[PDB]
């Protein structure tokens, strides 16, 4: 359903001892060219488990084409800001500070890190 | 000469270049209007040193790519990028500048790396302003040799310095 | 066939995971037949002339560009005003060059 | 002819044509699970209903279209809002018990469930009223999930649907019963006794089953149908070239088809062809290799060429060989012959060239044979032209081709009746072991090697054969126009082969040789063919050579300089060979193949990483010019321009060419070389151990020898030295042992020895 | 009502049972099926302790010989279901609050499933 | 349209092209530099296609760095195209599969794709 | 109003009206007819020229009599002197080998642009055009774009380690043509229509 084409999967099965994904299926390989993604949300509206769903950073400039597509490890929740922001917290010892903040994220989004309405 | 030749004196250069980019307005496509709004009374580029904008390319060092680069409009650009000062800067915004976007065709450049020495790339469509005031940050930390890609490289401060262009 | 099922009963029935799947990777089948319908632009009249093959996808798309016949009265506005004026007669017109060349 | 009217339009139409058919043939449209392309339809998706009217006289309940035959002047109503009713609800009943696994569906966009229930389901129900998808909310049928059948088929007992398609192909095409139901009712589940699926035709049902139950193992968890990047092209494993669809992407051959071209094959391909594609991108040669240091070294263009000049400038051309593979393009065949007329030199040949030649004989069209008579067969063509078997299934059945509606090949075909009988009186065959066949064939008699060209004798009349051979006389002489089909034993040995050419020209018949060489009728229709000194493929005679495959070790033994064009490194080569490079697969090239049946069959590249070869085209023509003589060829235009100059007819077009040379030579016989489906260089993945090498021995031999039962037994030929599980069986003769020879050395006696 | 929760529970228990002869007579266990509406569940929450819903005893030959189901979160008529292929053998239980597991009115007794699939073993199953 | 040259051969395709270009003026010709892997120009290889509007010229995937040697050949060759009189440079970014093919599809299918997908390039990037 | 008259002056010379059941009119004039009737139309009052489409139905499933077929577009204001406000198409088939349409540029001037962009998408070329120069594609582009015989021009998508996409090989969705990934197409598929 990419309409621009920048969404590569490259799949493989379950193991049933250490699962990675909820059924017999995962994502071996999840690259997504930021440079080509024109930013629909038609993935988000396909994606039948709400796996992949659009986030929230802008600040994703970086110099080289190659390095614009993100990978797999590079946009799971887990992970807190954007490439050139973690690249400058490993580069600088500086942790990273996202420059955005939002009322509220969705539940769509449910572990979502971000800024919460002044909460914390 | 060039900026160089003494520990200070490059360092004290390079910070001018850096803050005092003063951008060459080339407005493609609906890329500009996020590029304007870069500059709007509710976010504006006219703080870092960018107020005054030199439509003029004989005066202004960064040229900002913003919209899809159409074929016949590229030679044009390329006698436009020739025609700034030797100190000049290049940042694709947009992805049609950046990559091909979503218009993969005979009509339009799929990245303008190809004519122009692309300093910064930015993806989004459109960049929100605000990623654009980080591309000429970025581009600000690397003119000034304070840039680091993935791979571990330094990036020279003016790219556009390495083609031998004719 | 028209709207792609509701995200709630992925879980619940089999013809909303076909008809999810289908219309996401495939999309619909509209009738052979051509179509198009005129609105008010910021810059006048705008239409689409679609025209649909029974395909997936449609098998022409042309736009009625109004900037784009609205351009051709420019050597005659423009004809015997001054040079500065020529800018703002330009501008009298609000024209889009995204929607022009198109 | 007879008239229909399908809801608006009327058809004529030949009166064995069903409802179906003739619906689809006026354009119109209806789902379609029961029936099948030439498989016998009965109605049990009940998913063809139409309206028939035959008088407007409407009949009183809906009848079955893809099994209701056409009458005259006959009304048939697809549009009726009840007809649309009972379809949608038809397709609400099969939809019932699927598991919900679309999205990790390996088959993807292309399940025809899918398709027929987006065209169909969910009349418009008579607003913005809120629509329900689903009106059953009980629990789901739910059975064993993912259970590999075979190490090339899945099966997800849960998908089924219940058809019959696979288990009516089993019974009706291979003829080997090795899949049925368990239970009845709503629990009815797939199962076997029979696991290794041993048909050699299992694949198949794999494109088959509308659902993805049973799926290619080999392909699972790549990518989704759609993702695929289709080239279509033709397989050159063996002559009867099959034609195939090649599903690459990112670089990688992730899975092959079968492509439907009922000149040849229906819509069938072997297990062979269609699982045995691991070993094009796993390993491969991408890198010119030149042996300097007594060692082979990755090197450049430039310098294989400049070590090639050397090494032959002083290269006469009495001396030079010219040995291509069996799978040769004509374009490759045309360029070698014609060089040999410039580059005189009496040895040149081809990996699979028979000592007689099978361009002696008449081809035979595979329609022809649906319309033959008798089919007079010596050999196995399970093992040396597979498909025939299945071709053989619609013969022996009284099967005859059907007309050729405006859709291609019926839908439901009424000839074709469930559990048809298969006739033992319509064809003879004669093979060295009990046939697969033999089944069908009652006329059989197990010979020993070195035997046939005697039953080719008393076929003739010339003297006096067993009770089965006088039987196969006599059945040859009533036939009216009766097929010949002969075998790699009879194409390698040259008196066998002029007796055949005798019969079948005495008696008016066609002739199917089964080549262990794919291109062969091409490359000798394109001239290629040793000449006075005859070094043949085998022969170790030139002293500069080029081979394209891996020849006897002996052949390559003291040669001054010997180039070979491989695609994957033979340890043959890094100890014998001067100078290497990659070779293309017949996957990755582009040009034209012969058939056995004179049929020309095209190859288009495959988008594979093929790494920086050059087609043995450019390889040649890069040879040619270290030696003086100017190739005329480099590209493949102007190759299609000499081969039509040379008289060879479009694609799929029939090329008529006979031969009148023999080059026999003796065969010292020992052990035998048993035809074999497979191909040794398949043995990757999931093909590593059913391609392994067999050796098959009378019990009493193998007490002889002692030749357990199970034993990995390696044992050397001058075509290398290869290890064997050993395989006792009780028709095998006496003082024979039968080794399973897994290359295009089909039919070939050659001398030998069992190391421990 | 909620007692779905403890049957799902019991459910667990039932494939706790299943795993631990699987571990005894050395044969291999599979998990067969997990729970649509789990892995379908993009936002929605999910409150099922597991996620599994169907699984099976296979031989060497991975032919099963002993398969299990339970309903989902969703459906009408919750239960779980068992059985034998190949043998025409259905089992219906339910989960009686205060008695426990019932086959009908007979409590299910970890032993009696355990005698079950020991009789499996030695006539279904192939190698 | 000619084809001279062959793969993976810089120097010997470069002199068959000093020789068979002679003095003809590039004015008004077109020249491609057909190339996979739009970003990667370090390990890059090109092709090159010369349409001069009356005759056209062919040099397969014989350039670039990707072969050793392969970028001084090209910048002699892009000196040598600017020499001339070239001013329109071209890149056509092809994926590998197709590369090698459409070196044998006939000339108007080639030359059409080809002129279609272009991609003006900067010749500085070469040199 | 005027669209009423054309009717009744159209239907008596013969020329088929072709009409949907949205409320959209075609109407089908040949080529020699076309010119004088149009003038005509002018002088009926049709003041206003919206479009000049240009159609290539090469790759449409059943075929049509030629490959091109222009479209032009008349109203007449309804604010103006005489509004009636009738707006309908007027379609001319033009032939693959012999792309001649007069130009309506003594009609109206509008046509100057719109008619270019046909000869520079279609091979048609426009005869009575003040300057048939080329408008949109760049100067040096050999061919006209919006015609299936010329290629699109796509470029594969780019990613980590070697691999790749090929859109036209990629894509899911079918055209008319496409028989699909199943052995055919039909039903909802071969098209589909909601009745209200
Ligand atoms: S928003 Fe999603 S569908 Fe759209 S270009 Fe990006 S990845 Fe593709
Ligand atoms: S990236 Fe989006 S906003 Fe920018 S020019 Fe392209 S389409 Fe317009
Ligand atoms: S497994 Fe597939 S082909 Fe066989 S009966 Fe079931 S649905 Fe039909
Ligand atoms: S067999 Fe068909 S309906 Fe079933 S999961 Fe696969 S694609 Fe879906
Ligand atoms: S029968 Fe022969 S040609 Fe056909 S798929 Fe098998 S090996 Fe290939
Ligand atoms: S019932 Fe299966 S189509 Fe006739």
């Amino acid at each position: 359903a990419c309409p621009a084409y920048a969404i590569y999967v490259e799949p493989a099965e379950n193991d049933p001892e250490n699962p990675v994904s909820a059924g017999e299926r995962y994502a071996k390989v999840y690259e997504i060219n930021m440079l080509r993604c024109i930013f629909c949300g038609l993935c988000e509206e396909a994606c039948p488990t709400g796996a992949i769903v659009l986030g929230y950073d802008f600040e994703m400039a970086d110099y080289e084409y190659s390095d614009l597509v993100y990978g797999k490890e590079d946009m799971l929740v887990d992970v807190v800001g954007t490439k050139p922001q973690r690249r400058e917290a490993k580069r600088t010892g500086k942790p990273v500070k996202v420059g955005y903040v939002v009322p509220y994220v969705r539940p769509e989004l449910e572990g979502f890190k971000a800024p919460t309405e002044g909460g914390k | 000469r060039e900026g160089i030749l003494f520990t200070t004196l490059e360092k004290l250069v390079a910070w001018g270049r850096s803050n005092s980019l003063w951008p060459a307005t080339f407005g493609l496509a609906c890329c500009a209007i996020e590029m304007m709004a870069s500059t709007d009374a509710r976010n504006d580029l006219a703080r870092f040193g960018s107020e005054v904008f030199r439509a003029s390319p004989r005066q202004a060092d960064v040229m900002i790519v913003a919209g899809r680069l159409s074929k016949k409009m590229a030679p044009v650009m390329r006698r436009v990028w020739e025609q700034m000062p030797d100190p000049k800067w290049v940042i694709s915004m947009g992805a049609c500048a950046s990559s091909g976007g979503m218009f993969n065709n005979y009509a339009i450049v799929q990245n303008v790396d190809s004519v122009v020495p692309v300093d910064v790339y930015v993806p989004g469509c459109p960049p929100r302003p605000e990623a654009l005031i980080y591309a000429v940050m970025q581009l600000q930390k690397k003119v000034r040799g304070q840039a680091y890609n993935e791979r571990g490289e330094r990036l020279p401060p003016v790219a556009a310095w390495k083609r031998t262009r004719g | 066939q028209i709207t792609p099922p509701p995200r709630h009963l992925l879980e619940t029935s089999m013809e909303a995971v076909i008809y999810h799947f289908k219309h996401y990777t495939e999309g619909f089948h509209p009738p052979k037949g051509e179509v198009y319908v005129p609105t008010e632009s910021a810059r006048g009249e705008l239409g689409y002339y679609i025209v649909s093959d029974g395909g997936s996808m449609p098998y022409r798309v042309k736009v009625r560009a109004p900037s784009f016949v609205n351009l051709q009265s420019l050597p005659y506005a423009c004809k015997g005003e001054q040079v500065p004026d020529m800018v703002a007669i330009i501008a009298s017109l609000d024209p889009v060059m995204g929607d022009v060349d198109r | 002819m007879v008239r229909v009217k399908v809801n608006d339009r009327i058809v004529e139409v030949p009166p064995g044509t069903s409802v179906m058919d003739a619906v689809f043939h006026a354009g119109y449209d209806v789902p379609l699970f029961c029936s099948e392309k030439h498989l016998s339809p009965i109605g049990a998706c009940r998913m063809c209903l139409v309206r028939i009217g035959l008088p407007i006289q409407w009949q009183p309940k809906l009848a079955a279209s893809c099994v209701t035959a056409v009458a005259d002047g006959m009304v048939v109503d697809t549009l009726s809002d009840v007809v649309r009713e009972a379809q949608a609800g038809m397709v609400e009943f099969t939809l019932l018990n699927h598991p919900l696994d679309c999205p990790t569906c390996d088959k993807g966009g292309a399940c025809e469930l899918q398709d027929r229930t987006v065209e169909y389901g969910l009349y418009e129900k008579y607003p913005l009223e809120l629509p329900v998808y689903t009106r059953f909310e009980f629990t789901r049928r739910h059975v064993d999930k993912h259970h590999p059948l075979s190490p090339f088929v899945i099966l997800d007992r849960e998908r089924c649907i219940h058809c019959k398609r696979c288990v009516r192909y089993f019974e009706e095409v291979p003829g080997d019963e090795v899949l049925d139901f368990i239970e009845r009712g709503v629990h009815t589940f797939i199962g076997t006794m029979d696991f290794g699926l041993p048909s050699g035709f299992s694949g198949n049902i794999t494109d088959i089953c509308p659902v993805g139950a049973l799926l290619d193992l080999t392909a699972r968890f790549r990518a989704r149908n759609w993702e695929m990047e289709e080239t279509p092209t033709t397989c050159a494993l063996c002559p009867v070239g099959c034609g195939i669809t090649a599903d690459t992407r990112s670089g990688e051959l992730l899975r092959i088809r079968a492509r439907e071209v009922p000149e040849v094959n229906e819509i069938w391909i072997c297990d062979a062809g269609r699982f045995g594609h691991e070993w094009a991108d796993q390993n491969r040669l991408k890198t010119p290799l030149v042996r300097k240091e007594g060692r082979l070294v990755e090197a450049t263009w430039e310098e294989a060429f400049l070590a090639l000049k050397e090494g032959l400038k002083e290269a006469r051309g009495e001396e030079v060989g010219l040995y291509l593979a069996h799978d040769a393009t004509l374009e490759e065949g045309l360029l070698a012959s014609e060089l040999a007329k410039a580059l005189k030199t009496p040895h040149l040949d081809f990996q699979g060239r028979t000592a007689a030649p099978a361009s002696l004989f008449p081809p035979a069209s595979l329609e022809d044979l649906l319309q033959a008579d008798f089919a007079l067969v010596l050999g196995d063509p399970t093992e040396e032209a597979p498909i025939l078997h299945l071709r053989l299934s619609e013969f022996v059945r009284d099967l005859k081709p059907p007309h050729r509606y405006n859709h291609g090949t019926p839908f439901a075909d009424l000839q074709i009746k469930e559990r048809m009988p298969r006739r033992t009186d319509k064809m003879a065959l004669f093979a060295p072991y009990r046939a697969p066949l033999m089944k069908w064939a009652a006329i059989h008699e197990v010979h020993r090697p070195g035997e046939e060209r005697e039953i080719l004798l008393a076929l003739l009349g010339d003297k006096e054969g067993s009770e089965m051979v006088a039987k196969a006389k006599e059945a040859w002489e009533k036939a009216k126009n009766p097929v010949l089909i002969l075998g790699a034993g009879v194409l390698q040995d040259t008196v066998a082969a002029e007796r055949a050419r005798l019969l079948a020209e005495r008696k008016g018949a066609k002739v199917l040789a089964m080549t262990p060489a794919a291109n062969a009728r091409g490359l000798e229709a394109m001239g290629v063919l040793p000449g006075a000194k005859g070094a043949s493929w085998d022969e170790p005679g030139a002293l500069y050579a080029y081979y394209g495959f891996v020849p006897p070790e002996e052949a390559l033994k003291g040669k001054r300089f010997v180039v070979m064009h491989l695609s994957h490194l033979h340890p043959l080569a890094e100890r014998y060979a001067h100078v290497v490079l990659p070779a293309p697969t017949f996957y990755e090239k582009r040009g034209h193949l012969v058939n056995l049946e004179g049929r020309v069959l095209p190859l288009s590249p495959a988008p594979i990483e093929n790494g920086e070869a050059e087609g043995a085209l450019q390889v040649l023509a890069l040879l040619a010019e270290a030696l003086g003589v100017r190739p005329p060829f480099r590209l493949h235009l102007e190759a299609q321009k000499a081969l039509k100059a040379r008289k060879v007819p479009e694609a799929m077009g029939r090329l008529s060419f006979r031969l009148k040379e023999l080059r026999p030579k003796e065969r010292k016989g020992a052990f035998y070389l048993r035809p074999t489906m497979w191909k040794a260089h398949q043995a990757v993945g999931k093909a590593q151990e059913a391609a392994r090498a067999e050796l098959w021995a009378h019990p009493e031999t193998a007490r002889a020898e002692a030749l357990p039962e199970g034993a990995q037994v390696a044992v050397e030929t001058p075509f290398g030295r290869v290890e064997a599980r050993v395989v006792h069986r009780e028709d095998v003769p006496k003082g024979h042992l039968y080794l399973s020879a897994l290359g295009p050395a089909a039919g070939l006696r050659v001398e030998g020895r069992v190391l421990v | 009502a909620s007692s779905e929760r403890e049957l799902y529970e019991a459910w667990v228990e039932l494939l706790s049972w299943m795993r631990e002869y699987a571990q005894a007579k050395g044969v291999r266990f599979e998990k067969e099926a997990d729970f649509p509406d789990f892995i379908y569940r993009m936002e929605r929450p999910y409150d099922l302790p597991t996620t599994i819903m169907t699984a099976s005893l296979s031989d060497g030959l991975g032919e099963p010989f002993l398969l299990a189901d339970v309903s989902p979160r969703h459906a009408k008529l919750k239960r779980i279901g068992l059985r034998l292929p190949r043998a025409h053998i259905h089992l219906h239980a339910h989960y009686e609050p205060g008695k426990g597991l019932v086959t009908g009115k007979i409590p299910l007794t970890k032993e009696r499933f355990f005698a079950l699939a020991d009789r499996a073993r030695e006539a279904l199953a192939f190698a | 349209m000619v084809r001279v040259g062959m793969r993976a051969a810089p120097r010997v395709s470069l002199e068959a092209l000093k020789a068979a270009l002679g003095g003809l003026k590039l004015s008004e010709a077109k020249v491609y530099l057909i190339t996979d892997w739009q970003d990667k120009r370090d390990q890059a290889r090109y092709a090159l296609l010369l349409h001069t509007g009356k005759k056209d010229l062919l040099v397969p995937d014989a350039f670039g760095p990707a072969f050793p040697g392969g970028e001084e050949a090209l910048s002699e060759l892009v000196g040598l195209l600017l020499a001339q009189g070239a001013r329109r440079f071209y890149e056509a970014v092809v994926s590998p599969g197709e590369m090698t093919a459409l070196l044998d599809l006939p000339p108007e299918e080639l030359l059409k794709r080809v002129m279609a997908i272009a991609n003006p390039t900067d010749p500085g990037i070469y040199l | 109003m005027r669209l009423e008259r054309v009717l009744e002056e159209a239907r008596a010379k013969g020329y088929p009206i072709e009409d949907n059941g949205l409320g959209n009119l075609w109407v089908v004039l040949p080529r020699e007819r076309f010119k004088e009737e149009m003038a005509h139309y002018k002088a009926m009052g049709f003041n206003f020229l919206a479009d000049i489409v240009g159609l290539d139905y090469l790759t449409y499933p059943d075929p049509r009599p030629e490959r091109f077929a222009v479209v032009y577009e008349l109203v007449s204001l309804p604010g103006w002197k005489d509004g009636d406000g009738s707006r309908f198409f007027v379609r001319v088939y033009v032939p693959e080998e012999d792309p001649r349409l007069p130009t309506v540029t003594d009609l109206w001037g509008s046509a100057n642009f719109l008619e270019r962009e046909v000869y520079d998408l279609f091979g048609i070329v426009f005869e009575g055009h003040p300057d048939l120069r080329k408008i949109l594609t760049p100067e040096d582009l050999e061919g006209h774009p919006l015609r299936k015989d010329y290629p699109l021009g796509e470029t594969p998508t780019l990613f980590r380690e070697g691999r790749y996409i090929i859109p036209a090989e990629f894509r899911a969705a079918l055209t008319g043509k496409d028989p699909g990934l199943t052995f055919y197409k039909g039903g909802s598929r071969k098209g589909y229509r909601s009745l209200w």
